[PDB]
């Protein structure tokens, strides 16, 4: 029913990064199509990099456009699935205005090593039903509630003047860790909605909580290396967490982290989980980028790189230089090199199947077979975007099932690259600039 | 009255119930081929289930591109974000292009969110506080209509102690929000001193207490920016405000991450609803290669919002690259991405149908001769030349004592404004002098 | 001598301006909502932080639990404006003493046979050789940052 | 400075000349609202 | 004389575009001539920004150097006044380091548009006969005009401000009713004796007045930035305003203005030197002349066909087709001797100088030989080689001798190529 | 167990005594007279004569100039500070290119000092102010000393102190089963919280417990602290322990690096030599390896020509791997290596050099040993030959990928058919180029 923040997209029915046990790829599966050769090294670095054994992989996809690149990094993303980080931006995104090419990446690479500490914990739950104290040091007693049961504590004095400074009163929802001593409101029940009619300019209604009243238990959290890295950059740092706002962190901090990340894991207080860098469109990095990416990938924690590029031979940026990819040589052999195919007729039918499916789409054989046709004599995204347009024109029409008809409206109404630049010669002196 | 300006004649693509283009209808004329389409675009965002789809339109100036956008705005009405950027807005001196472009591509999507909005006004009949410290605080408020009693939570009455509030002021409580306005002394008590540094205001004349439902729209930029710097809490009254300068900041991908989680939990309890929008980046030649590269990223998103692009270039020479021309000014890689729509040079019978629909919604009454004579002047020069004498034509017509343009006045204008094409012309043969 | 004193006259703002033309005021209704829907939220930060589904699942917020910050400490720092930044600096300065001792002294040997950190455990700024209270208690190096 | 002519908004101004609070002012003139507190009465430490 | 801190400059003789009622440009008035086809087209366009009906509309004023292509903008502003925003920069002037290039534009746009509105007040004004105090307080004065008389009791907030500015007997006060601020005018001229002085108000004590008030649409944007956002209208840091704020102040006037609580004056931006805006500049000012809330533009230019900046392109004014089909252009033309002595007549006046009828002839002739403003140049210093003489009137001798002393720059051009060598890098 | 880099077996040069390389040792093989030379090298770092002078190892990719580099770190070991960077590191938004290198160039220089800490800690048990038999004449009582009494997990004792400490016991809030330590080089008394064994007197209390400490009350240590001189640089920069305006305005700002000024390296200078020459202190010079040098700005390389004259600098180590390139910040100008010739006067050249197919074999299993792979010889015979047609990166590359297709296919070992499974799968550099150059009208 209700329209979600998140929507249906391009890489969206890839849900994962379809693979037999012995990482032999299916023909058909989740979501994806060919490209077979390719997919069984997508296999291989996935369970390189879920072992985590080695650190500065990298790897590299290389072909043509509208065949897969991308799609494999975001099935890829899909099979490692959650738990292991993956962080992902464009080339252009390293061109800070507030840090050099050299920080961008330097945590780029430091947000994708995480790291897994256990902690101990209790922590006191509950409705507030009444606060008592007298005067003989003050003396109390503190009522809470939960759906399960109501309770009673005899708290010392510093409780005392902390309540009064926190201003609680009967119906607010609390939270208090004995180990810590700090209270926290979280709200007020909704069974006090009533007790006032001109509420303050904020007060927030909760359930009252459920279960046992002092919980005590272990938690896992896992933290990327770089907040670590970001917390001790100055004097209350986490708030540029948010913010974006930190400044080339000195270096003397990162080497300071990385020697208490190490014993910890000596100590078994901590495990380093390392995750994967994407960076998509890499033939952009400048070549300053990429001569520092020449010593990022030889530390002891790194993670693996994967990257994605459409380039031929071309200019490397920042130079005269022609090179593979638009890639130095000194960078290309540490890398190592995926190649995609261009796909058969089979291969964009059982495609267009697959986007009919997600889009939620009816065609006729027919049909099908004439967007083959367009989607072959031009590109493949093409083809990927006129299905919508053509349901569209469908139910404005009042029928259900795309027909041929349906097909020819739309490739009428929207060119393609190739049309729309023909028909730009033909008047072409009308137009500015050449 | 409102300013009457370039496009305000434009209410709508004014298509028939069927899709198809009528010939003249809703401000616009001709152009049935390339403004049919639009329609199928209206269809789009209005079905909500697409992310990232784009479109452009292309074709030389004066051909309309603009006026289809903006009647796409009308069709879909206010409740729909609708956010107009110039690609020369992505050259900040605060923050890096791609930030201002995922601003730009956030602003695009809304939050519509309902409340009933409850109000109490009048003059304070009585104050009484509410055990050992205030409970609630009771209020009796009064206007030519009768009179109430409310009972305020104490951080309401923080505020009234704030805003100096005592018994016979004549206040305003908002009672969702928690504002309080004092608005004076009520006249009354006008004469308990002959001067005193008070106003006087006299007694209400309206309700004591009034409902409405009322509806608000945020979009998940405004959270997003809200929520990453520390909010100001500065009602004025701290002079730690003074200090520290705004300035933005590149807002993290955690705290966007954060948002989308929040945003997801208030739509699942019915709280809120999503309106996705579009963003035109209009004059969009005017991006650079790095810019353009990003683009390729942020349109496969599975949030992104529908994007409408728009140039008139020709095979112009890509910005950022000092070489590498590409249609409509446009990288091949991006223009693979987007659903193209053409737009077509006015015949001279369709030129003077836009002149008299100017003219009428300008306010200028033209007779036939005249209006022959500015059609002609177009074929020569551009429609939008023709369209600027008509003010000035009748300011003449004005000072000669005339109610209409004669074919005197638009002659006259004519000798005494000068055309581009024209004034080049004058400087091709002065050539030495300038 | 003394400089030459001015002053101009005031700048000059209608009630019209002071009364309807602030969007602080005008817009208060829609601005609530904006911190109602806040992820700094002490709500949201609890049900993130503890009662999770995933044995393994990230949550933001799990770094509060390593530097000393609560979730009530951590709305109030995002939302009550400058002051209460400078009011949890002054603490933070009396705070890194005890920590120092506690760190520098009392180091040998794992709490709990060799799990868990302890609260605390990120702020690692003390630990440098040159950190204010390394810095106070070496009567030394207190004379090479003069 | 701004001048305008409403009860109200005088009351404003007044309280920013004066300086916004006692604990915003105490903490630029005196370092910390606890220092104001102690300076008060280091008339009558020794060792202050 | 005392002198201003507005000396004589070099447009300080025009004193208005001067036109008949129905926009005919007479041959020679307040302080401007010629120009005929060029003053007229600058007359309707006055009556268009005077109207006001119509957003976001444009003129190009272009000729050779030396044409009054400023001056027609010089004595436009004149003529229109003040109270309708008119603002005038460089084009040079919106390369700012502390802010984007497209929102110094932006921001030149919303000065140049302003909200006006009428508000009434409750004011006191007269000379204080008495002012008694007590030992909570409670104290009373008296007031006087020339024709009435009153006592008033004390409230406790006017003791304390009467109290504070020390106001005694004698002296001429206003007071604001609603917000206890007192403004003294002095002392009245009978209590001179025993500091300005002053004769005492006519009419009755308290006057219900009306003000009318009015501030630029970017005036608002910059009071709502920050805690005292007003300060940063003179010191200039207004960096960078979020666009969502001018979202919010835009719809709020369009509701003042339906409701009626407030009416909005279009203005005038006038774009010196436009060759020299980038084409990332032109590409805004291309859209940015589409809003409701865009005022008129003039923009001056004196270039032939040339690259536009930022590009290899050229094209007509060194400015982009794209945005010369917006906007109208206006020419001005060279003058003739009758014209030039005419001018020459003008600033001779403005300069306060007298000359013979055949130096006025002769500087004519060099007039045309080295372009107008070397002419212009040569009466003030003729005048002062004319006192260091003891001379009244110019003579053609004082003229040929500062034709002597300072250069043209085509006669320094030539005795430059005499000594090639000796200056650098040619 | 710690993670696999691209350079984890270099663990030394591997020389005799008498200076001469080995074939085959500490990880290295081949390159002997680089080895040799690096030797020198180790010498001269260890001898503490020298300033400045520098050397920068030249030869293609991939023929062990990093490794070079880094060996000669482990020679030296963990006392002295080996700094790294790479060229493109200088182009900083806060700071001048030139100010990266002079922070370098004093991180790369140690002292060692040393000093005793002194501290009491315990529970407070009493607060027993002790009173003389009379007063002074005039005065009602005093006050000859407070005795406080402190006890830890080894036992309990009285310290007995000057009077002024008892204000100090109530600006802290001190009170009776408390723990508090005192800083015997100044005197100063700090509390930490209730001690734990006090934890169950309430059901809630808001003070977080500490436990009971442990060892004798007073304690003593000494304690041998090092620090770079760009850390005495910094601190004296932009101090710390604010209480004052202008400290805490300084630090809820956001923190920016500075050009620090010649005037203070100058005054931090004068004061190490007076701890140095009173014995309190050791200095090292350590080394400074610019990796990547080829990208530095000429800007920057005429910088260097005054830094490694100067009387202080470290030993620098540079590197490069290009030929006749143009130098960054000019338009044409062509030199060796991409450096300019009046640098490259300042610099003795080692040469590295290409390896021969034995050699790379040997390298390939000295991975396979420390990556953790067993390899049959026949499949290595084959990964050797691989190198040759290829490079030593792509052929040591395919090491874990086969092991992983190896295990999967249920082997302990790679095999012949695994090695020619993931050549299918991956290219190279070499064969990559030629797919483009065959289909250059699809990129
Ligand atoms: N079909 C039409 N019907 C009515 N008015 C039109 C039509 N086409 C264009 N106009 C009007 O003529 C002018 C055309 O502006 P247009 O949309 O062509 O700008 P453009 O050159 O395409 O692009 P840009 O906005 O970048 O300059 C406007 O006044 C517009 O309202
Ligand atoms: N093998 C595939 N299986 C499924 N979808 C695919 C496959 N290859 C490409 N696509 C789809 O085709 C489009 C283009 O693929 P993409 O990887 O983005 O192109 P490129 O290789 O140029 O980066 C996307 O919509 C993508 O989801
Ligand atoms: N019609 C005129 N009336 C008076 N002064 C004029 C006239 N035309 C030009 N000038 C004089 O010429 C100068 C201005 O030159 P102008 O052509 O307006 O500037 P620009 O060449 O920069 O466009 C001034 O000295 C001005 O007085
Ligand atoms: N002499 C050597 N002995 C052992 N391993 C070597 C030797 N030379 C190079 N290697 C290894 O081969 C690879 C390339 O060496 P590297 O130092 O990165 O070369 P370069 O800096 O010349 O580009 C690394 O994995 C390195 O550890």
């Amino acid at each position: 029913d209700v329209t979600r923040i998140e929507r249906i997209g391009a890489h969206s029915h890839i849900r994962g990064l379809g693979l037999d046990d012995a990482l032999e790829p299916r023909q058909a599966s989740q979501g994806m199509v060919g490209q077979l050769a390719a997919r069984r090294a997508a296999g291989v670095v996935l369970e390189m990099i879920r072992e985590g054994k080695i650190a500065g992989r990298a790897v590299l996809i290389a072909g043509q456009p509208g065949t897969g690149k991308t799609a494999i990094a975001m099935g890829m993303a899909q099979a490692l699935g959650p738990d292991t980080p993956f962080t992902a931006i464009a080339g252009s995104e390293i061109f800070s205005l507030e840090m050099s090419k050299t920080e961008a990446l330097t945590q780029a690479f430091r947000r994708s090593i995480g790291v897994r500490i256990k902690e101990e914990t209790e922590i006191i739950e509950g409705e507030v039903v009444e606060i008592q104290i007298d005067r003989p040091s003050k003396v109390g007693k503190l009522t809470l509630k939960t759906t399960e049961m109501e309770t009673i504590y005899d708290l010392g004095t510093k409780m005392i003047e902390s309540l009064t400074k926190d201003k609680v009163q009967a119906g607010d929802v609390i939270t208090i860790d004995k180990a810590t001593g700090k209270i926290s409101k979280l709200g007020r029940s909704f069974t006090r909605a009533r007790d006032y009619d001109a509420m303050g300019s904020q007060t927030k209604f909760v359930q009252c909580p459920d279960g046992e009243l002092q919980k005590r238990k272990e938690v896992v959290h896992t933290v990327s290396l770089h907040e670590i890295d970001v917390i001790n950059s100055r004097t209350q740092g986490f708030l540029a967490l948010f913010s974006g706002d930190t400044g080339e962190i000195k270096s003397e901090v990162r080497e300071q982290i990385n020697a208490k990340v190490a014993e910890w894991r000596e100590e078994g207080k901590a495990e380093i989980i390392p995750g994967v860098l994407f960076i998509d469109e890499v033939h952009m990095l400048d070549i300053e980028s990429f001569s520092f990416l020449n010593r990022a990938l030889e530390s002891d924690m790194a993670p693996v790189l994967i990257m994605a590029t459409n380039r031929g031979i071309t200019r490397i940026r920042g130079t005269s230089y022609q090179s593979p990819h638009g890639i130095p040589i000194d960078l290309l052999d540490r890398l190592l090199i995926v190649s995609t195919t261009p796909y058969s007729e089979k291969d964009t039918k059982q495609i267009l199947r697959i986007r009919c499916e997600e889009e939620d789409v009816e065609m006729s054989e027919d049909a099908y077979t004439v967007l083959t046709r367009i989607g072959l004599e031009t590109s493949l995204r093409y083809a990927i975007q006129l299905i919508t347009a053509a349901s569209l024109v469908c139910r404005k029409r009042k029928g259900t099932e795309v027909q041929v008809d349906d097909i020819k409206r739309v490739y009428s109404l929207f060119l393609d690259e190739s049309r729309s630049t023909q028909y730009m010669k033909e008047y072409q002196d009308a137009f500015l600039f050449n | 009255t409102q300013r009457i300006a370039s496009h305000s004649h434009v209410k709508g693509l004014g298509l028939d119930e069927s899709g198809l283009a009528k010939q003249a209808a809703s401000g616009l004329v001709g152009q049935e081929n390339a403004r049919e389409a639009c329609g199928v675009i209206v269809e789009l965002i209005k079905s909500k289930k697409m992310a990232g789809r784009a479109v452009l339109l292309a074709g030389p100036p004066g051909t309309g591109k603009t006026a289809l956008a903006l009647a796409i705005a009308q069709e879909l009405g206010s409740k729909v974000p609708f956010c107009p950027m110039v690609g020369s807005e992505v050259y900040s001196t605060e923050i890096k292009k791609t930030e201002v472009l995922m601003e730009n591509f956030r602003r695009a999507i809304g939050l519509r969110i309902k409340e009933t909005k409850e109000v109490y006004e009048g003059e304070v009949t009585e104050l009484t506080p509410c055990g050992k410290t205030i409970s609630h605080v009771i209020i009796g408020l009064k206007t030519a209509k009768g009179t109430k009693q409310l009972k305020l939570d104490p951080s309401i009455f923080e505020s009234l102690q704030k805003e100096r509030v005592e018994a016979g002021d004549v206040i305003y409580i908002e009672a969702n929000s928690g504002a309080v306005k004092r608005q004076g002394r009520c006249d009354t008590y006008a004469t308990e001193f002959d001067l005193e540094a008070e106003e006087y205001v006299p007694l209400p004349k309206g309700d004591v207490h009034k409902k409405k439902e009322i509806i608000q729209d945020v979009t998940l930029h405004d959270l997003d920016v809200a929520n990453a710097r520390p909010q100001g809490g500065q009602d004025i009254l701290s002079m730690m405000g003074q200090l520290m300068k705004p300035k933005k900041t590149e807002i993290t991908d955690k705290l966007r991450g954060e948002i989308n989680k929040v945003v997801n939990k208030y739509i699942d309890q019915g709280i809120a609803e999503l309106v996705p929008g579009v963003l035109f980046v209009d004059e969009v030649h005017m991006l650079d290669i790095e810019c353009f590269t990003y683009l390729h990223r942020a349109l496969e998103s599975s949030i992104a919002p529908i994007v409408i692009f728009a140039s008139n270039r020709g095979n112009c020479v890509i910005r950022g690259t000092e070489d590498i021309t590409s249609p409509h000014g446009i990288p091949l890689d991006l223009l693979d991405r987007v659903m193209i729509i053409r737009t077509m040079l006015y015949t001279p019978q369709e030129m003077k149908q836009i002149i008299k629909i100017r003219a009428q919604t300008e306010g200028i009454n033209i007779s036939e001769e005249a209006l022959n004579h500015l059609g002609e002047i177009g074929t020569k020069t551009t429609l939008r030349y023709s369209v600027q004498l008509l003010t000035p034509a009748n300011l003449l017509a004005k000072i000669n004592g005339k109610d209409s343009i004669e074919k005197e006045h638009v002659e006259e204008i004519s000798e005494l404004f000068y055309d581009a094409k024209s004034s080049a012309k004058i400087l091709a043969d002065q050539q030495d002098k300038y | 001598w003394s400089p030459f004193h001015i002053s101009l006259k005031p700048y000059h703002i209608s009630k019209f301006i002071y009364r309807h033309g602030q969007i602080r005021v005008f817009n208060h209704s829609r601005d609530r909502w904006l911190r109602v829907l806040s992820p700094f939220a002490p709500d949201y930060i609890q049900r993130s932080l503890f009662h999770r589904k995933g044995i393994n699942e990230e949550s933001c917020f799990s770094f509060l639990r390593f530097i000393d910050i609560s979730p009530a400490e951590m709305a109030n720092l995002m939302l009550q404006g400058l002051l209460a930044r400078w009011l949890a600096l002054f603490l933070s300065l009396k705070a890194s003493y005890r920590l120092h001792q506690l760190r520098s002294w009392g180091a040998p040997e794992g709490e709990s046979h060799q799990r868990y950190l302890r609260n605390k455990d990120f702020l690692l700024g003390v630990n440098f050789p040159l950190s204010f209270p390394n810095l106070c208690s070496c009567p030394l190096l207190k004379s090479l940052v003069f | 400075d701004s001048y305008c002519n409403d009860r109200s908004a005088e009351y404003e101004r007044r309280v920013l000349k004066e300086g916004g609070s006692l604990a915003a002012k105490q903490c630029l003139l005196n370092g910390a609202p606890e220092l104001a507190a102690d300076w008060l009465n280091r008339r009558s430490q020794f060792f202050p």
